[PDB]
């Protein structure tokens, strides 16, 4: 083996040695109240602007979410594409989230991305197994499939779209299954018959039935309720006594 | 006609035979309710089937209450099809999809809402609550006139 | 599709060139296209590869490097006394990501902790090592055996005999793997 | 129909007399087809056999007294019919919407009390 | 008062075609007889896939076709949907990990990455230094190798077969740098909240620097065959072409963003790990094609191995796990001696760590585009809900408004710039 | 099945079953699954019960002995053994027998022990 | 359909019904699995939950059989039909125990006396040696011991050594069976140079491989069936030329008939059989199969006693013949007048491509 | 190989050796002998060749396979460690219970592993006893 002869050899070379390690404990969190403000004057002027949909908006570090009603839909993407402070000229993902607690079982979000302003926004709106949410690909041309999965994952249906199929499922599949009351392993299964010469659908067995592990969470609730960080120019001034 | 299963409603394709034999399914007429049985895409099997909601008693292992705080809704177990023994491994073998699937509600009106909604078969469990007695660590050491009756240990 | 504030400094393209602005040469120009030069020095590069030494491995005489953290086929080891080192937890069972452990337990004859079954569905399991990072006493590996293809997935179903049988085969090299990451551990 | 060939965009009834044009128009279009499903899908039944359990899973239906509960049944229908008249559905799909072959057949659920009870629940 | 009010249909849900305009008829830029103009022309559709190369592995894309031109082009995906967000439920966090691996199979250590820094950022948690930089030399040493599956995949898709062959080298010698870390040559489940599993062994940055030495002539080589041939220069020049405004409205991110002359990266805008600490030049082309988008990544190959470097020089001491073992587990020493450590060690194996409440959008610069997850937290030990934006599902719904008027020699090219591995599209 | 002596005896060490749940082989590899099959190749490890009751015991003049496994960190939990009763101890990860030398006079006066004692 | 099964030797099995995954707890011996009938018997009982022991000659043979159970119920087994314990060990832990071994022709290694007489009993007299509770022996038709035809006569004597020594044995009488991958329908489709020696003269019942199968099944579970003989048959008369022109009316095929008289051929058959190492489908002794007719037995059990109808072929041509079917844009038929104008409304070329 | 390679380890091994490895690894090759498995396989070193080709086996068995390398030698034979089992202390340990001979990967042979069982039946059923009449 012929050594390079000027490039020796890197594990020879003796290190110097490291004592006593030493790192500061931060939260990260404190790294997000100087952008606390603008975040909530952002939101603020948001919803004088359109005050006919924006329910609420909330702020939790980096984060802006914008709570709507579900008719404001074309309005408020509308406004947040095309306004020169505004300028969220993406869909970064729109997906669901069903709460089968709530009347209207499933949130609407979606994420949008400002290039101009390097800038994120989260828009929330509810649906219902029979309520439909206005599509938004007139405005956005990216948004198309992600709707075609919210639909074909939920069940939720949108007014407007083009060809609004299933994505993600097999061609004659029945249910929606990131639905909470959908199982997780289905309620059909598919093998090859060989008296019938083709793959045939059958009611589902499992060989080994899922064993779920929920109830081992703690009896004790392990996170608490954390800490409020609101500007002080977002809560209310308190009266002075005397 | 009162409870009889309509042993004619009409199967699907994940209709097994294990599935139970329905008494009402979902019309699709009901006033004030969503018939959301009807366009879930679900066998009709999940409206034969009776669902518990009821709050989770705390263990008696252990004084941590987190998880009686929400309602549950899960599947009762049926007399075949639950659990059986796998030939090859000893395995547990299943034949209830819903066997796995528990839901949780924050009070028992968004349960039976959801029941409704989905035609399940519904019995709500009311929780058994505590009596509130004041306790006191003074009593350990009350004075008895006569016999003692107890040797308080400690 | 720029940031705000001022654009960036020349960030604006400069106007083309025409045909006759460019600078090359007739010359230049014209022999590139008709001798095919950059197409003569990639056949080149390929006549330098030639005569450089292959890549390749005679495998099964000359094997690839493995590391000592490699994630092959599980097994059930020993303590030097020759007790089985697993006392029943179940953490393997509990953190596995594909449910691929089933285990049961009692008591044994003189009163120890001990498993009566210990299945590993080979065509389950994923290969990530969790099962061996959560044991207290080293009890399930994975050793670097990654040659153990079968016929039948019949025989994928590892039950405890097979995995302690695959342990006593496999110990001298599961302790030396683990004597080399036991302190990264 | 601009992206695929039977695509219809989402659209919702206006009211009742809307409601149940398009439904019809949507038994139509499926009671139309059932040569051209019997012949691409080689479905071993007579076309009548095709119709008439078309007929069944919009007799279903028949009794929804809500407006919104029929849009999401008629899209539903839409991208089924789309999904078939395009050669999307595989065989096994489409003659799997028959509940006749299974192995165990149309009776699947017990007759009565007495055949589910010697048979163990079926 | 829905659905009680839509049960009877008295409100009707405002479309975008009512919200339509008219343009405005002043700045506004640009039938039936016997001439044979009238006639209609029939069009024929076309099953394309699958392709031989692994990456393009599950597409069934039919085309419908004017002669030889593209009419328009209907993508079927699913073929490799797994269930992934709906198992992830019934997982801890932990649990939820490996999961990340078999999204993008070919760039892990960075799926790994962004579904990490989402739950740290839930659990208001700072990693330590050591792991930082551990995590953006191996996310750079991940986008290495993804894109020595992607360009050179994307050649021998277009018949160039040797670059192929001297990367894969390249690659196989990168791979042997996960399976040290790790036990793996592919899934390594090597970054986890809370920084990475196990710290590095002791001569690896030693070998990484003699991989180093050597890898620019590598890419100088595979440069010597691409970039100034002409049958590749005309087989790129002009496909796939697009603009600048319609990437954004089309959701594309990363190279396909960047190919358009749009100057944006996750890693400069929204600085993560130790990018923030590593100098990095950022390649942006000019006329959107695919010329410019194999270009850009040759670019980031020289980029990515000036970080790599730059993080060998910079590569702190210390923990590489967060110090905390209510987050993380105990050194297996720890637990085999004190209390306190078995009891934590046991819990996170068991119960797993519980997540507060909240959700986060959070976004990686992944080498196939931008990379993100939405995770909902319920304040349990479980996630309530796990979504996975992929770079490559956005690409490819962009393929018909992309390939229209191409000839099928052409789309065969514009796949391969798309970076497309269908366990990610398919989640 | 039956016939060769690996089928039948349920560890090459031990011939019958050492916990009440135990599946003994004769039953296992009953069945036509264990027809034209070679039970010599079958998979039959040394009963880890028989190997432990072969070790000697530690004998210590402490009420407390420590037990780790034998390897340091390669062990099991470190734990604590009270070796106070006139009986043997038995760590209970590993099993190893620890006993104190108070008892040895009664311990060796028994007719049955469950460690050699020596 | 009971979920209670007590065997002919007394003890009982607890059974779940349901597919793959359940528990039919019979054991099942088939000795003769890879032909075109047993498939359907093994792919019945395996998936709905019961083990089937399947002895093989041939390791390719076998390996379809396999995809229709799940992991411990498909056993394969390599037996020989002139070894002993390799028959012994398949039966041993049977519940049933099917023989569908049978060839049509002599062999250089099995005289139909060989396969359907000596195979009987090596292998009845390994049920009648470990008290196997139902023997179920699938013979032929017109099975009878003093016969002109040696697979006749040799299957129809192997019925007799069946129930000598094991008395409770359920015979099945099949007719030419027919459906996917048979030798009935499949001939008629496939051959084009076809010999006979009676003008396709035969009249039988033709019955379906597939009923065959699911009857098969169904004596399993009928003890009433065991020790009685059935006939399994369709519904309607037939005649192969009646046969021929059903499938000649659906794929319109032209074939090679040579029909030559039965002194010239006969002879003739036996050599061919004797040098060509595939089944030619005809020899000496398939030849003179060709002048009976198939004769009902009046005593023997029906397809009705088992719950069950028959279906004729002609129900079932087109569905097994559709592969078989050449249809290009060729074949099509003239177009008509009003499509013609259709035409006229697009161009038929691009004139810019 | 190349011909000075190839040429140097004739006059090495000999031409009837050299013939033995063209029929099995196909390549001409000289090493130190390292030593022998169990199983009768030969291992050889050679710090000269190129990277991953410094260590070798030359198999006993005419139908060689990699499962017929003893466990600790698979481990060198990977680069996993630098010491063969000849200065490895690690398989000097006695273990009565340890395999006496190298059983390969014993798949696609009627030796091959049959899983089972290895608990009881979970319920146990009434043995019937009719009392007398
Ligand atoms: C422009 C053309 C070359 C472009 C490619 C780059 C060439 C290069 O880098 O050469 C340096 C390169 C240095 O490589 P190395 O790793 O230092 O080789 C040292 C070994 O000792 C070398 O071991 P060796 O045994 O290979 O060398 C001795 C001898 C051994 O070969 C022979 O004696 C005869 C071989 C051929 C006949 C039998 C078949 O080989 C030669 O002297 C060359 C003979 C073959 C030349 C023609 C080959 C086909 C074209 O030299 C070569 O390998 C070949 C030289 C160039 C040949 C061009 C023709
Ligand atoms: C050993 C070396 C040879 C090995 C085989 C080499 C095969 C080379 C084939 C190249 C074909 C390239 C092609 O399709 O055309 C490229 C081009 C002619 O097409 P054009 O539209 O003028 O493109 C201008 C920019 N290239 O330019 C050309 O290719 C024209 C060059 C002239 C060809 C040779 C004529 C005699 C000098
Ligand atoms: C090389 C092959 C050497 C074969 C030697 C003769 C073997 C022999 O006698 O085979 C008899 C065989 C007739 O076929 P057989 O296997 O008896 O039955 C199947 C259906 N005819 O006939 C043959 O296969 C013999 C002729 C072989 C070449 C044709
Ligand atoms: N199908 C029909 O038209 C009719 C058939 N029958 C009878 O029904 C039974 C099953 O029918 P079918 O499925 O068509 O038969 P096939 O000829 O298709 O298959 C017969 C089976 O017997 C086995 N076999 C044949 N000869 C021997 C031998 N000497 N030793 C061991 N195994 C042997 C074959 O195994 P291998 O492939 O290895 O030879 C094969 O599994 C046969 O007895 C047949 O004669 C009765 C009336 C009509
Ligand atoms: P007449 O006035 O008596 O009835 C008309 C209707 C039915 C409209 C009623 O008056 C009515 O108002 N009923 C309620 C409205 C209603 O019917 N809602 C549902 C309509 S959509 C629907 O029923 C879809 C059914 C399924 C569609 C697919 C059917 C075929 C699929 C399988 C084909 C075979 C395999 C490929
Ligand atoms: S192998 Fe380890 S983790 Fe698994 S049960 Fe045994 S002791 Fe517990
Ligand atoms: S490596 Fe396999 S067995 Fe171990 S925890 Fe992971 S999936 Fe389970
Ligand atoms: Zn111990």
């Amino acid at each position: 083996v012929a050594l390079p002869k000027d490039a020796p050899n890197p594990r020879a070379i003796p290190r110097e040695p490291v004592g006593e390690i030493k790192q500061a404990l931060v939260n990260p969190a404190d790294k997000y109240q100087s952008k606390a403000d603008n975040l909530h004057k952002y939101g603020a002027w948001l919803m004088s602007c359109l005050p006919k949909y924006i329910q609420q908006f909330s702020v939790w570090k980096d984060e802006l979410t914008i709570y709507i009603c579900p008719t404001g839909v074309i309005p408020v993407f509308s406004f947040l594409k095309y306004n020169t402070n505004a300028e969220f000229t993406q869909v970064s993902d729109i997906t669901a989230v069903d709460f089968p607690t709530r009347e209207m079982r499933f949130e609407i979000v979606y994420n949008l991305l400002s290039v101009r302003h390097n800038a994120r926004i989260r828009v929330k709106t509810y649906a219902d197994e029979v309520t439909p949410v206005p599509s938004i690909t007139s405005l956005y041309m990216g948004a198309n499939w992600y709707e075609r999965e919210v639909y074909d994952m939920f069940g939720v249906l949108f007014v407007g779209h083009p060809d609004l199929r299933r994505i993600m499922t097999d061609y004659g599949f029945e249910g929606h299954p990131l639905r909470k009351d959908f199982p997780l392993t289905g309620y059909t299964e598919i093998r090859y018959d060989e008296e019938k010469k083709r793959i045939v659908v059958e009611p589902l067995e499992l060989t080994q039935a899922f064993r779920n592990f929920e109830g081992g969470s703690s009896a004790w609730d392990q996170v608490g309720p954390g800490i409020d960080r609101t500007p002080d120019t977002f809560k209310l001034p308190t009266p002075k006594p005397e | 006609p009162r409870n009889a299963p309509d042993y004619n409603v009409p199967i699907d394709i994940a209709t097994s035979t294990f599935t139970p034999v329905p008494k009402n399914v979902q019309d699709g007429s009901e006033e004030n309710v969503v018939p959301a049985g009807l366009i879930s895409g679900a066998p009709m099997e999940l409206q034969a089937r009776t669902v518990r909601i009821y709050k989770p008693a705390k263990p008696a292992t252990q004084s941590g209450e987190k998880n009686t705080q929400l309602w549950r809704m899960d599947w009762d177990v049926l007399g075949k099809g639950h659990r059986w023994e796998n030939p090859l491994m000893g395995w547990q073998s299943s034949a209830d999809f819903m066997q796995g699937t528990h839901l949780t509600f924050k009070t028992k009106e968004d349960a039976i809402a959801f029941a409704e909604k989905q035609g399940y078969e519904y019995f709500v469990q009311e929780p058994n609550e505590r009596h509130f007695r004041p306790k006191a660590y003074a009593n350990n050491f009350l004075y008895s006139p006569g016999k003692l009756k107890h040797i308080r240990t400690k | 599709a720029t940031p705000a504030g001022p654009p960036p400094k020349n960030f604006r393209l400069p106007p083309p060139k025409n045909w006759d602005e460019e600078s090359e040469s007739t010359i230049d120009k014209v022999g590139k296209y008709f001798l095919m030069t950059e197409m003569l020095r990639g056949m080149y590069v390929l006549l330098e590869q030639f005569f450089r030494p292959p890549y390749t491995i005679y495998y099964p005489f000359e094997k690839g490097p493995i590391s000592p953290r490699f994630r092959g086929e599980h097994a059930l080891r020993r303590y030097p006394s020759g007790e089985e080192r697993c006392i029943a937890c179940k953490l393997c069972e509990a953190v596995c990501p594909a449910q691929a452990i089933t285990i049961e337990a009692e008591e044994r004859a003189d009163g120890s902790r001990r498993t009566t079954r210990y299945d590993i569905d080979m065509t389950k399991c994923i290969y990530c090592g969790f099962c061996q990072e959560s044991c207290p006493v080293d009890a399930i590996v994975e050793s670097p055996n990654a040659e153990y293809a079968t016929e039948t997935r019949e025989e994928l179903l590892y039950n405890k005999e097979k995995l302690l049988a695959n342990g006593d085969k496999w110990e001298p090299e599961l302790a030396a793997a683990i004597r080399a990451d036991a302190p990264y551990r | 129909v601009q992206p695929t060939k039977f695509a219809v965009t989402v659209r919702q009834s206006r009211n009742w007399a809307d409601a149940k044009q398009r439904v019809i128009a949507a038994y139509r279009a499926w009671i139309r087809a059932a040569p051209e499903i019997q012949t691409m899908y080689s479905i071993p039944f007579p076309v009548s056999h095709i119709r008439t359990r078309i007929r069944q899973e919009f007799e279903r239906h028949r009794y929804v007294n809500k407006l919104n509960v029929v849009d999401v049944l008629l899209q539903q229908s839409n991208a089924d019919f789309q999904e078939t008249m395009n050669f999307w559905r595989q065989q096994s799909h489409v003659m799997a919407f028959f509940k006749e072959e299974h192995f165990r057949g149309e009776k699947r659920l017990p007759s009565n009390f007495i055949t589910g009870f010697l048979e163990g629940r079926n | 008062a829905e659905p009680q009010d839509g049960f009877q249909g008295t409100r009707l849900i405002p479309t975008g075609a009512d919200f339509q305009s008219p343009p405005d008829p002043f700045i506004d830029e640009g039938v039936d007889e016997d001439s044979v103009e009238g006639r209609k022309v029939r069009h024929y559709t076309v099953n394309f896939g699958p392709q031989h190369p692994a990456a393009h592995g599950v597409l069934r894309l039919i085309l419908e076709l004017n002669g030889e031109e593209i009419v328009r082009a209907d993508p079927h995906v699913g073929l490799l949907h797994r269930g992934t967000e709906k198992l992830c439920e019934y997982k801890t966090y932990m649990q939820a990990l490996p999961y990340f691996d078999r999204l993008d199979y070919v760039s892990m250590m960075t799926n790994e990455q962004v579904f990490s820094l989402a739950v740290e950022k839930l659990l208001n948690i700072e990693i330590p230094p050591r792991a930082k930089f551990i995590r953006t030399m191996f996310g750079e040493i991940t986008r290495i190798l993804n894109h020595l599956m992607s360009v050179l995949s994307h050649a021998m898709d277009v018949g160039a077969l040797t670059p192929f062959l001297w990367g894969f080298e390249e690659r196989e010698k990168l791979m042997e740098f996960y399976e040290r870390v790790s036990g793996a040559r592919l899934h390594a489940a090597y970054v986890r909240p809370g920084g990475v599993h196990q710290d590095i062994p002791v001569g690896l940055l030693d070998d990484i620097y003699q991989w180093a030495t050597q890898f620019g002539d590598r890419i100088d080589e595979t440069e010597e065959m691409l970039t100034d041939n002409r049958i590749w220069i005309n087989r790129l020049k002009g496909v796939g072409v697009v603009s600048a405004a319609d990437a954004l409205n089309l959701s594309f991110t990363g190279v396909m963003l960047r190919g358009s002359g749009v100057p944006w990266d996750v890693r400069k805008s929204s600085p993560y790990d130790a990018y923030d600490q590593v100098e990095f030049d950022v390649p942006v082309g000019i006329n959107g094609d695919c010329y410019d988008r194999y270009l850009c990544r040759m670019e980031e190959f020289r980029q990515s191995l000036r970080i790599i470097h730059q993080c060998l020089n910079k590569m702190p001491a210390g923990p590489v796990r967060y110090e905390d073992y209510k987050i993380t587990p105990p050194p297996r020493a720890a637990m085999k001696e004190n209390m306190e450590a078995l009891i934590h060690h046991f819990l996170l194996f068991t119960k797993g760590y519980a997540v507060p409440p909240g959700d986060t959008y959070t976004a990686i610069e992944a080498p196939k585009g931008e990379m993100g997850v939405y995770v909902v937290s319920d304040g349990s030990e479980r996630p309530y809900r796990v979504h996975i934006r992929a770079p490559g599902f956005a690409h490819l719904s962009g393929f018909d408004h992309i390939t229209r008027g191409h000839l099928l020699a052409d789309a065969v090219a514009v796949i391969g710039t798309m970076d497309l591995v269908f366990g990610e599209v398919d989640r | 099945t039956g016939r060769p002596a690996s089928a039948v005896m349920q560890a090459p060490n031990r011939a019958e079953v050492w916990s009440r749940s135990q599946r003994p082989r004769s039953e296992a590899m009953a069945g036509p699954r264990f027809e034209q099959t070679d039970f010599d190749a079958q998979p039959r490890p040394w009963a880890a019960i028989e190997l432990i009751h072969k070790q000697p015991v530690r004998w210590t003049h402490d009420r407390i002995v420590a037990c780790d496994g034998g390897g340091g960190p390669h062990g099991h939990p470190k734990i604590y053994i009270n070796t106070d009763k006139p009986e043997i101890a038995t760590c209970n990860y590993c099993g190893l027998p620890f006993a104190n030398e108070h008892h040895r006079k009664y311990l060796e006066s028994l007719p049955q022990t469950s460690y050699p004692l020596n | 359909i009971s979920d209670i099964h007590i065997t002919r030797t007394g003890k009982p099995l607890i059974r779940i019904q349901g597919g793959r995954s359940s528990l039919g707890e019979h054991t099942a011996t088939v000795f003769g699995a890879t032909g075109q009938l047993g498939r359907y018997i093994v792919n019945r009982l395996a998936r709905q939950g019961c083990t089937v022991i399947v002895p093989y000659r041939e390791e390719m043979a076998k390996r379809h059989l396999k995809v229709s159970g799940d992991l411990g119920r498909v056993i394969f087994m390599e037996f020989d039909l002139r070894n002993t314990q390799s028959i012994e060990e398949s039966v041993r832990h049977s519940d049933v125990v099917y023989n569908l071994i049978g060839r049509d022709y002599p062999t250089k290694n099995f005289s139909l006396a060989d396969v359907h007489i000596e195979g009987t009993e090596r292998i009845v007299e390994a049920v009648a040696k470990y008290d196997v509770d139902r023997f179920i022996q699938v013979s032929t038709y017109n099975a009878n011991p003093d016969s002109t035809c040696e697979f006749f006569r040799t299957k129809g004597i192997a019925e007799k050594v069946a129930r000598h020594v094991f008395p409770e044995t359920t015979i099945v009488r099949p007719a030419p069976m027919f459906g996917f991958e048979d030798r009935l329908l499949l001939k008629l489709a496939s051959v084009t140079n076809l010999f006979t020696s009676n003008h396709m003269r035969e009249k039988f019942w033709p019955v379906h491989v597939n009923e065959v199968g699911e009857a098969l099944e169904r004596m399993l579970y009928d003890d009433s069936t065991a020790g009685q003989t059935f006939e399994l048959y369709g519904p309607r008369q037939y005649s192969m030329a009646q046969i021929a022109e059903l499938v000649d009316r659906e794929i319109y095929k032209k074939r090679r008939h040579i029909n030559l008289p039965k002194p010239i051929l006969q002879p003739l058959a036996e050599l061919i059989n004797r040098v060509l190492w595939w089944d030619t489908g005809l020899s000496r002794d398939q030849v003179e199969r060709e002048f009976h007719d198939q004769v009902i037995d009046p005593t023997a059990k029906t397809f009705k006693d088992l719950g069950m109808e028959p279906t004729d072929i002609s129900k079932w041509t087109y569905h097994y013949l559709l592969p078989y079917r050449p249809s290009t844009y060729y074949d099509l038929p003239p177009s008509t007048e009003k499509e013609m104008r259709e035409e006229r409304k697009y161009l038929h070329v691009l004139d810019d491509q | 190989s190349y011909p000075t390679r190839t040429l140097a380890n004739l006059r090495k091994i000999g031409l009837k050796e050299y013939f033995r490895q063209l029929l099995y690894i196909g390549d001409t090759k000289y090493g130190e002998l390292v030593g022998v498995d169990k199983f009768g396989n030969k291992f050889y070193e050679n710090k000269e060749e190129l990277p991953l080709r410094t260590r070798w086996v030359d198999y006993a068995k005419h139908d060689y396979d990699a499962a017929h390398i003893e466990p600790m030698w698979h481990a060198w034979i990977s680069y996993q460690v630098d010491t063969p089992p000849t200065r490895e202390p690690l398989t000097q340990i006695e273990r009565p219970w340890a395999p006496k001979e190298h059983v390969p990967n014993r798949s696609f042979t009627r030796g091959a592993y049959k899983p089972y069982n290895t608990t009881q039946p979970k319920i146990q059923s009434w043995e019937p006893k009719a009392a007398p009449r």
